[PDB]
RNA sequence: UUACGACCAGGGCUACACACGUGCUACAAUGGCGCAUACAAAGAGAAGCGACCUCGCGAGAGCAAGCGGACCUCAUAAAGUGCGUCGUAGUCCGGAUUGGAGUCUGCAACUCGACUCCAUGAAGUCGGAAUCGCUAGUAAUCGUGGAUCAGAAUGCCACGG
RNA sequence: UCCUCCUAAAGAGUAACGGAGGAGCACGAAGGUUGGCUAAUCCUGGUCGGACAUCAGGAGGUUAGUGCAAUGGCAUAAGCC
């Protein structure tokens, strides 16, 4: 959807990510990037993306790798 | 007249009776007759039967009307189970496609209510 | 017919040497198959049952027993007597007839298919099945239908219970998932 | 008070080149007429002239010598 | 059997379209040149093909190429 | 007026039991789909318009001359006409809604873009009380163009048949 | 006025403005015979179809039925065809 050539992500994040690689199992992740994608080495990790105003946290799954972060945090409420 | 479902419909164009396979659109239909080299015109209840055997070997590398709808229900059941938005639409019969919903977007919900 | 002289020798030899039998009669056979479709809805028409008795009779070469309300149902809005329903049960060769046709021309035709079920047994070893269309059949002509009339076939074996009740059928190459 | 049921189709009956005729005499000659959806037609005529057997003909009771019948699609007759 | 109140039993040639010639005594009177029969039987090459939902990175990886 | 000002990122203005206004596509035969074939006006273009050629089923991708323009590009106009199929069906009408693949603009398209291919095929079979526009190249119908604009028109402003 | 049960004291009968319900009919088959048959209810399995419809096999054994009350009976059926 996005093009052929180079899915399009952030820099900061993909940053922490090779470190929670690196030092394996730790806080959930505080970021804010809804505009990256997921990544095949990130599954078993908590990212508390925000919403608008919180950061309501994850726990990505395999089917959660051709995806953005941004659909897994609804923005609004409902009833 | 016995195709991949079910062809009921004779009496009528070859290209068109086709169409009523889940799965073949008005132009599924002209790469299958092409490929079987059948003219366009013929209508199936003159169609030969050594030729009907050439129409139904085509349907068999194209994924057809049996096994689409369970690819399709679990892909929406996939999504479903997700709690994605495109899921979570799903799940209460809302526009997935960024569609309106302040006075439009009928089709998904049916007819009013008071 | 053309299943029966199969199984006299056969299907009893895969069978004896397989379960442990010094009998030909431990093993277990198959002996009626019952055949019927509740109509139901047959309050609105007769015809919903007239052209309907019409389809077994279509299928199985033998008049259907038309079935009756046993007791009164408030809820379905039925009293004792309605036909509500036609029967057929199958013996003999019209039972290994229909037999060989069933699960030979007119299984492969059933809409999303994906195997016969296996669990389907009530702890004697007897089958239950259903088709949920009748047009599933080369008795059928797609334009003296009306409606989606399906069926309840129970295939009736004397085995002593389910797990050889598997057995019987999958000797006659029964398409278990 | 009537039963009303869904619209049939825009076509109830058509029958064009339709000629029946009983041994003497000719009932129906060269028929061409057509009628459509909540027309309200009055058959009317002389004795024994072919009413009763005109609706046969559409019903499908006896069949046409030549000209052929085509009857509507949702008819609840 | 009660003498003619049953229809008519006609042994009819079950000429499947892709060989497999069989024979048989139905209520159709009439013949039949049917489709696939119990032993051209898409029960297996269906069943193995049930392996097409699951899996989202095998996907990824050919869609990465930069 | 050490915040009723200033900077940043994410979200919202795109919600949804419903009610109203203005428009578009239609419910087909004065028509839909095919094949070849016609007759215009007006306008825009330099971090722009983009040939020809090649490749891609298609959006388009590569190379790439020309034009500050009566010079070159957008620019193939559509209704029309000639032949063929459809024979009044929820249809070869309807093109909504969902599932896959993609093309682009743009740091970024999930919330929230447009377009394309394959598939799917929903209401709808002339609309209650009631109400609107119009007096001649007008009404009705057919396409074209422009501004805003990186991308984004069923609107607006123009132009012809 | 007539029928059924209790009071009514283990034969019959037995009262009260004592405790509870019914009848004023129906049927040329719902009668006579000759054949044959056996329910309620729950569990399990099965298209729509469900708490309850038709179907199959299990437990159970008259808890069912009887043209209409109650009592007594009824499988040799007095029930069903
Ligand atoms: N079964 C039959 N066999 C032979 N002739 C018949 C039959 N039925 C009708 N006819 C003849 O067909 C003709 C038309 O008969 P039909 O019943 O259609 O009459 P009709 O036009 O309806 O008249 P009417 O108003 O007198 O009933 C008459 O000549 C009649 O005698
Ligand atoms: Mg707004
Ligand atoms: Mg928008
Ligand atoms: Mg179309
Ligand atoms: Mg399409
Ligand atoms: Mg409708
Ligand atoms: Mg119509
Ligand atoms: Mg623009
Ligand atoms: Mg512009
Ligand atoms: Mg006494
Ligand atoms: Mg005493
Ligand atoms: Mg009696
Ligand atoms: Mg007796
Ligand atoms: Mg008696």
């Amino acid at each position: 959807r996005s093009l052929k050539k180079g899915p399009f992500i952030d820099l900061h994040l993909l940053k922490k990510v090779e470190k929670a690689v690196e030092s394996g199992d730790k806080k959930p992740l505080r970021t804010w990037s809804r505009r990256s994608t997921i990544f095949p080495n990130m599954i078993g990790l908590t990212i508390a993306v925000h919403n608008g105003r919180q950061h309501v946290p994850v726990f990505v799954t395999d089917e959660m790798v051709g995806h953005k972060l941004g659909e897994f945090a609804p923005t609004r409420t409902y009833r | 007249a016995r195709i991949a479902g079910i062809n009921i419909p004779d009496h009528k164009h070859a290209v068109i009776a086709l169409t009523s396979i889940y799965g073949v659109g008005k132009t599924r239909s002209k790469a299958i007759l092409a490929a079987a080299g059948i003219a366009e015109d013929v209508k199936i209840s003159e169609l030969s039967e050594g030729q009907i055997d050439t129409l139904r070997d085509e349907v068999a590398k194209f994924v057809v009307e049996g096994d689409l709808r369970r690819e399709i229900s679990m892909s929406i059941k996939r999504l479903m189970d997700l709690g994605c938005y495109r899921g979570l639409r799903h799940r209460r019969g809302l526009p997935v496609r960024g569609q309106r919903t302040k006075t439009n977007a009928r089709t998904r919900k049916g007819p009013r209510k008071p | 017919a053309k299943l029966h002289d199969y199984y006299k020798d056969e299907v009893v030899k895969k069978l004896m040497t397989e379960f442990n039998y010094n009998s030909v009669m431990q093993v277990p056979r198959v002996e009626k198959i019952t055949l019927n479709m509740g109509v139901g809805e047959a309050i609105a028409d007769k015809k919903l049952l007239d052209n309907a008795a019409a389809d077994l009779a279509a299928i199985s070469g033998q008049k259907p027993l038309i079935t009756k309300a046993r007791k009164s149902v408030a809820g379905f809005k039925i009293r004792q007597g309605y036909p509500i329903g036609c029967k057929v049960t199958l013996r003999g060769e019209r039972m290994w007839e229909f037999f060989e046709r069933l699960i030979t021309i007119a299984v492969p035709r059933i809409r999303d298919f994906r195997g016969l079920s296996a669990k389907s047994f009530d702890g004697r070893g007897n089958y239950s099945m259903g088709v949920r269309e009748q047009i599933i059949f080369p008795e059928i002509d797609y334009d003296k239908v009306d409606r989606v009339r399906g069926l309840d076939i129970t295939i009736t074996t004397t085995a002593k219970s389910d797990e050889e009740g598997r057995a019987l059928l999958a000797a006659f190459d029964f398409p278990f998932r | 008070q009537v039963e009303e049921a869904s619209r049939s189709g825009k076509i109830v009956f058509e029958m064009e080149d339709v000629c029946y005729q009983v041994n003497g005499k000719q009932l129906v000659k060269d028929f061409s007429a057509q009628v459509l959806r909540g027309d309200k037609i009055a058959l009317i005529g002389p004795n024994g002239c072919g009413k009763t057997t005109l609706l046969k003909l559409m019903l499908g009771q006896l069949q046409a010598d030549s000209g052929r019948i085509h009857v509507g699609t949702k008819l609840e007759v | 059997m009660k003498k003619d109140i049953h229809p008519k039993y006609e042994e009819i040639t079950a000429s499947c379209s892709c060989g497999n010639v069989m024979k048989i005594r139905s209520t159709v009177g009439h013949d039949l040149n049917l489709d696939v029969c119990s032993k051209c039987h898409p029960f297996f090459t269906g069943k193995q093909r049930d392996v097409a939902t699951g899996g989202r990175v095998d996907r990824f990886n050919k869609r990465f190429n930069i």
